């Protein structure tokens, strides 16, 4: 964020346009850039739209949910945030979103498949169509967000389609496409933290054994702001991850002590905080809810991913190439699990967990 | 006089370390023969080198970030203006008003 | 040709098309002021991407309408008096000198007045 | 006096025939109006369809073409001047008197006394050494009586009235009605 | 049983050319001006130690006192039988940056007893203390709080002095002449922080200063003198 | 009319020595309520960081010499103390108060526009 995001007030795009910024960098200021944020109504999308629009950059937000786009307009001044009703199966709608854009950020991706879209259609088909449409519109910069374990030869549908998505985007848009591989992101209402905060987490012995390198979502959106406005980042791949490795079981137990579920010894077991189930049963339950439940549940592919840990591609670039220091989960863990605390309510004394308190709590969890 | 009244005024520190005020007496307009506006001393601030004015692209409005751009203080004497500027700890400079030299003017001079 | 759509001219070198949405006005192609932004350039904005240009407000150009009014010729008088042809609902009443051998417009309405003795000279 | 008025004298829509007789029987106060404006009388000529020909009203002394010099009616530029009385001028008025009742010597002997009050002269010192009859006649009033704060309106009197006059709540309610008197 | 008359059709009076008196509105105050001069002089005579000066404008009397004399004059004007100003209707201030003491602190008193109003004027700086008339008039509690909030005047002896108009933690005193009309900061909702935050002020359209179009000619002259004849220094008789 | 909780009567102290004691007395009251500030406003920092912040703000006026300025500074500090203890401030204001954050070279300001 800061007070002025650009490193200079004059920027020349890859397509030759000269863009001049006006103002000190506030709501009424402008940067001269127009950006399209595909999937701007999602979790990461709202962070990206907020950062771009708060400094005056024009943001075009294609959308399919009419109620979800309303809160995005508050980020920018009048005329800054624009909306286009779009569908990845409508070519004309996508071409209208990128017609006036200098930067296109593709945040569209899914871990589930539904009655209308498969994993291939969103992770590969949508990315290819957006990338090819951006090039025909003469967009200077394209930013695609893949997954952390993107590998075209992976046995998981999510990781494989993300790996193919990286290659199909570079073929269509060209060598000037920047690819971002973010780790699981922690933030308010973060999907990575929502699963850990769920009291009745079925099959926690099979799912919560995955080890990851969680990264702050605010930094991921900040990194995208750096990448979009820096042409030196074109054609590169960025792996965004934290320094400290964590297992979901450690996070699950650390959260359990922060929420003070253990104030009553019987309660965590009675309330269902532990639901040990065989993996074949979890596979059957995940398979059934893939065709009965109308809401995306824990599906078959996510069961496979519980056995796959996050491996970091060493050749790719990191926060150091962008001049940033990754945030530590221990610093921000308390403020993002604070809403789920049982009672608190300043009864006697709030137990504020600092950076050192969280690290000590990690030792207690692993202490038998 | 010596009291640093800016410590209690509540104004931001940028008024002292980044802005320059001008103490001046308004010059007589060349299009009018009135001199009423020249009888008072006024204080205004120099424009910001950047962000003083920029064009809003939606409607062509004159956007600005200078919060002192429309503030002009009025004083009855030069000494009062200096005393107030010193009291607030402002970086200022005085523009001395130009005085008109007196020359005798009579109708007889049209022929002599 | 985008040169007649973005440059101020006294007259349009072609016939305006009422159905053309790139014209400055439905009855006029070119803009009528040097500082008037061309309509074609204005509509080339991100805010017109998914907007129908036909329903946008396109009032008729007043400069073309005022010159369709015939010149008022005054008989046996070198001074013309105009107040907007409405009286209390018009404009302040002004007096126009007609000594010169040309039509002189009103300062408010733009209606042009001249003497009848100069009618032959003005029309040719 | 605003006594009770029959219902048909009020500009509201009423009842007719048998329905008027029924209303009188059932209503506790039959002379009250329903509050619905008469469709045939209320706002029947709308303000946009009035036939009146309006003319700007002008008074003769201040809006005529003759005997109408502006400075004769220029009250804005003839505003009262702001005069402040300090203890020096009050001492001068007390010692030398006023122009209405002069008590200052004549000629050059009088201008010496005037020049005394051109610099600071305390009123306490002036009151300390002065004839007491002056204070009882100039500073005080009615031979030493204190100066009461002057009223903003000398015609602001009141008189207590009874219900038969003002028509408001009777004497058992805890309010009273005061007239102009 | 009779139908109601049509008020539109009722006949209306016919008027010729109307006439109206032309007189100075200040003429109707001739009794008020002289009475207030005598009462204002009576207060100075009763309190030579405190009353710096007094002025009379039409029907308004103003008493000018030092900050160290505010309590005594207000106490006198409240408890004296001839001047029973029990009600303090307003306490306000005005900023005059030219003077050594910027602020004029103004007290408007009302006497329902004698149907009279009086005004007390004192002065203050940004740091000089002013006695609080809250012990005398309990209704001045909020007015003095408002004066401090918008000016910053130090009211010594106020039982609970704090902000009453500005936001909590507001910086600056808006009614000072050097305070910009738009302030220094503005608020908005930050999506990242999930709360409303203060940010430095930026205006999409800057406030346009049309006050520079003031007339270059003086509009009102020196005015007319309305001092009572009983309050003018006498002119001595001429030479013999 | 009863004054609100934690309300002090405004007074102009004419002794520099007495003013020092009043500041010290008010300084301890801020430290004692540091945990209350954390609990009431639900801060993300421990009470130890609050006391460090309170000390830093007090040290900014340590070398103020003019007595009339001290009375205004002390009076406003009492008003600030009353505002925080009585929970009159909204939680957003206190969060932003602790959300306060090497300068750029000449060229870095020059390339971006500076001020
Ligand atoms: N911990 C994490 O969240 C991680 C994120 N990623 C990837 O980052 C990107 C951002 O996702 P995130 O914000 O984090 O969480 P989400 O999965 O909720 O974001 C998905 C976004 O893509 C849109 N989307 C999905 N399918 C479609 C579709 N058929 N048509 C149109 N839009 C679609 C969604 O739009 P809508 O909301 O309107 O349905 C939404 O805006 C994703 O691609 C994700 O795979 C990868 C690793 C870690
Ligand atoms: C009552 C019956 C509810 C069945 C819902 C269902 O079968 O819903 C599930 C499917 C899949 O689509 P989805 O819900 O968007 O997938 C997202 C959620 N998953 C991935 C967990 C499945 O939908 C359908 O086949 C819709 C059939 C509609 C039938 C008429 C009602
Ligand atoms: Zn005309």
């Amino acid at each position: 964020v800061s007070t002025f995001p650009l490193k200079s007030d004059i920027n020349i795009t890859k397509s030759g346009k000269t863009l001049l910024s006006v103002g000190q960098g506030g709501r009424s200021s402008r940067t001269g850039f127009t950006a399209t944020v595909f999937g701007g109504t999602g979790f990461l999308g709202r962070v990206v739209v907020s950062k771009l629009a708060k400094h005056g950059t024009n943001v075009v937000v294609p959308f399919r949910n009419d109620r979800a786009r309303r809160q995005l307009k508050v980020n920018g001044d009048l005329g800054v945030v624009n909306f286009v009703e779009f569908d990845i199966r409508n070519l004309k709608s996508i071409e209208d979103s990128v017609k006036y854009s200098d930067i296109v950020i593709n945040l569209i991706g899914t871990e589930h498949f539904s009655k209308n879209f498969s994993i291939e259609d969103v992770n590969i088909g949508a990315a290819e169509r957006i990338a090819k449409a951006a090039k025909e519109a003469g967009v200077s910069r394209l930013i695609h967000v893949s997954s952390y374990n993107a590998n075209p030869s992976s046995s998981s549908d999510f990781y494989a389609t993300k790996g193919i998505g990286e290659q199909v985007v570079r073929d269509n848009f060209g060598p000037d496409a920047t690819i971002v591989r973010p780790a699981p992101m922690y933030f308010r209402n973060s999907p990575f933290l929502n699963e850990l905060l769920q009291i009745k987490a079925l099959g926690g012995n099979v799912i919560f054994k995955k080890e990851v390198y969680p990264v702050h979502a605010l930094q991921v959106g900040e990194a995208i702001e750096r990448i979009a406005f820096d042409d030196a980042t074109a054609g590169q791949t960025y792996e965004l991850f934290g320094k400290e490795r964590y297992s979901k079981k450690e996070l699950r137990e650390m959260i359990k002590h922060i929420i003070h579920i253990g104030q009553r010894g019987y309660y965590p077991y009675s309330a269902g905080f532990y639901l040990p189930a065989p993996e074949p049963f979890l596979y059957a339950f995940a398979l059934i809810r893939q065709y009965i439940s109308s809401q995306p549940r824990f599906n078959v592919d996510q069961l496979k991913r519980s056995h796959i840990n996050q491996e970091i591609d060493q050749s790719a670039k990191t926060f150091t190439d962008l001049g940033m220091v990754p945030d530590e989960l221990s610093e921000y863990l308390y403020r993002y699990v604070k809403p789920h605390i049982s009672y608190t309510s300043q009864t006697q004394n709030r137990t504020v967990y600092s950076k050192e308190d969280i690290e000590k709590l990690r030792d207690y969890v692993n202490t038998p | 006089t010596d009291l640093a009244k800016e410590l209690v005024s509540g104004a931001p520190k940028e008024l002292i370390t980044e802005r320059v005020a001008r103490i001046y007496q308004e010059a007589k307009a060349a299009t009018q023969s009135g001199q009423h506006n020249t009888e008072t001393w006024k204080i205004d601030w120099d424009i910001l080198n950047k962000g003083n004015r920029w064009e809003n692209d939606l409607m062509g409005y004159q956007s600005s970030s200078d919060y002192m751009q429309g503030t002009i203080l009025k004083f009855d004497t030069r000494e009062g203006a200096i005393r107030f500027a010193k009291g607030q700890g402002w970086d200022y400079y005085i523009q001395e008003p130009k005085v008109r030299r007196f020359v005798k003017k009579d109708y007889s001079a049209n022929f002599y | 040709s985008t040169k007649e759509l973005t440059t101020a001219r006294i007259k349009d070198i072609s016939k305006p098309d009422e159905n053309n949405l790139q014209q400055q006005a439905p009855n006029r192609i070119s803009p009528w002021s040097k500082s008037q932004k061309p309509r074609a350039e204005a509509q080339d904005n991100v805010r017109f991407a998914v907007k129908d240009l036909a329903k946008q407000p396109r009032p008729y150009a007043a400069i073309d309408l005022i010159y369709k009014q015939p010149i008022r010729y005054i008989e046996h008088d070198n001074v013309a008096v105009c107040d907007g042809n409405g009286g209390a609902q018009g404009h302040p009443k002004v007096y126009i000198n007609l000594d010169q051998n040309k039509a002189i417009p009103c300062g408010y309405c733009g209606l042009r007045f001249a003497q009848a003795a100069f009618k032959e000279d003005i029309e040719s | 006096s605003g006594g009770p008025v029959p219902v048909f004298k009020k500009y509201t829509t009423g009842s007719k025939g048998i329905w008027e007789k029924i209303r009188q029987l059932l209503t506790l106060v039959p002379n009250r109006s329903t509050g619905n404006p008469l469709v045939k009388n209320y706002r029947v000529p709308p303000p946009g369809s009035q036939t009146l020909k309006y003319k700007d009203p002008v008074t003769i002394p201040a809006g005529d073409i003759v005997k109408n010099q502006y400075y004769d009616r220029d009250h804005r530029r003839n505003y009262p001047r702001l005069v402040a009385f300090d203890q020096t001028k009050v001492s001068g008025l007390l010692t030398l008197g006023s122009a209405q009742n002069p008590r200052i010597s004549v000629g050059e002997k009088g201008q010496k006394e005037l020049a005394v009050f051109d610099q600071s002269v305390s009123l306490s010192s002036t009151l300390a050494t002065i004839d007491p009859k002056v204070v009882k006649s100039e500073l005080l009033a009615e031979g030493g009586s204190p100066v009461v704060a002057p009223s903003l309106n000398k015609k602001m009197k009141f008189r207590l009235t009874e219900e038969s006059e003002h028509g408001m709540y009777p004497e058992d309610y805890p309010i009273r009605i005061f007239a102009q008197n | 049983e009779e139908p109601l008359p049509v008020l539109r059709d009722l006949p209306r009076p016919e008027y010729g050319e109307l006439h109206a008196p032309v007189y100075n509105p200040a003429e109707k105050y001739k009794e008020q001006i002289e009475e207030l001069h005598k009462f204002g002089r009576y207060i100075m005579g009763c309190l030579p130690k405190f009353v710096q000066q007094f002025s009379v404008w039409k029907d308004e009397l103003v008493i000018y006192v030092a900050p160290s004399a505010l309590t005594q004059v207000a106490t006198f004007l409240k408890d004296h039988t001839s001047a029973q100003f029990k009600a303090c209707m307003d306490v306000t201030a005005a900023d005059y940056p030219t003077r050594t003491n910027r602020f004029d602190v103004v007290y408007n008193l009302l006497s329902v007893r004698h149907n009279s109003r009086i005004r007390i004027k004192t002065y203050a700086s940004e740091v000089s203390p002013v006695p609080s008339v809250v012990p005398l008039f309990q209704g001045a509690n909020w007015f003095e709080r408002e004066t401090y909030d918008l000016f910053g005047i130090f009211f010594e002896g106020h039982p609970d002095l704090r902000r009453i108009m500005t936001d909590y933690g507001f910086q600056g005193h808006p009614l000072r002449k050097d305070f910009p009309t738009t302030g220094y900061t503005e608020v908005r909702y930050d999506a990242e922080k999930r709360r409303v935050v203060y940010e430095p002020l930026e205006l999409t359209q800057a406030w346009r200063n049309f006050t520079v179009g003031s007339s270059v000619w003086e509009q009102v002259g020196d005015g007319k003198d309305f001092t009572p004849e009983s309050f003018k220094l006498p002119t001595p008789a001429p030479d013999p | 009319t009863n004054p609100t909780a934690f309300a002090q009567t405004t007074r102009y102290v004419k002794d520099s020595t007495e003013m020092r004691t009043l500041v010290l007395n008010l300084y301890r009251r801020y430290l004692r309520h540091s945990r209350g500030f954390v609990n009431n406003y639900n801060l993300d920092i421990p009470a130890s960081q609050v006391r460090t912040k309170i000390r830093q703000e007090f040290e900014r006026q340590r070398f103020v010499k003019d007595l009339p300025l001290k009375n205004v500074l002390y009076m406003k500090a009492q008003m600030e103390f009353q505002e925080l203890v009585n929970f009159w401030k909204q939680q957003c204001h206190v969060m932003q108060y602790f959300e306060s954050i090497k300068g750029d070279s000449f060229v870095q300001k020059f390339l971006k526009g500076a001020q």
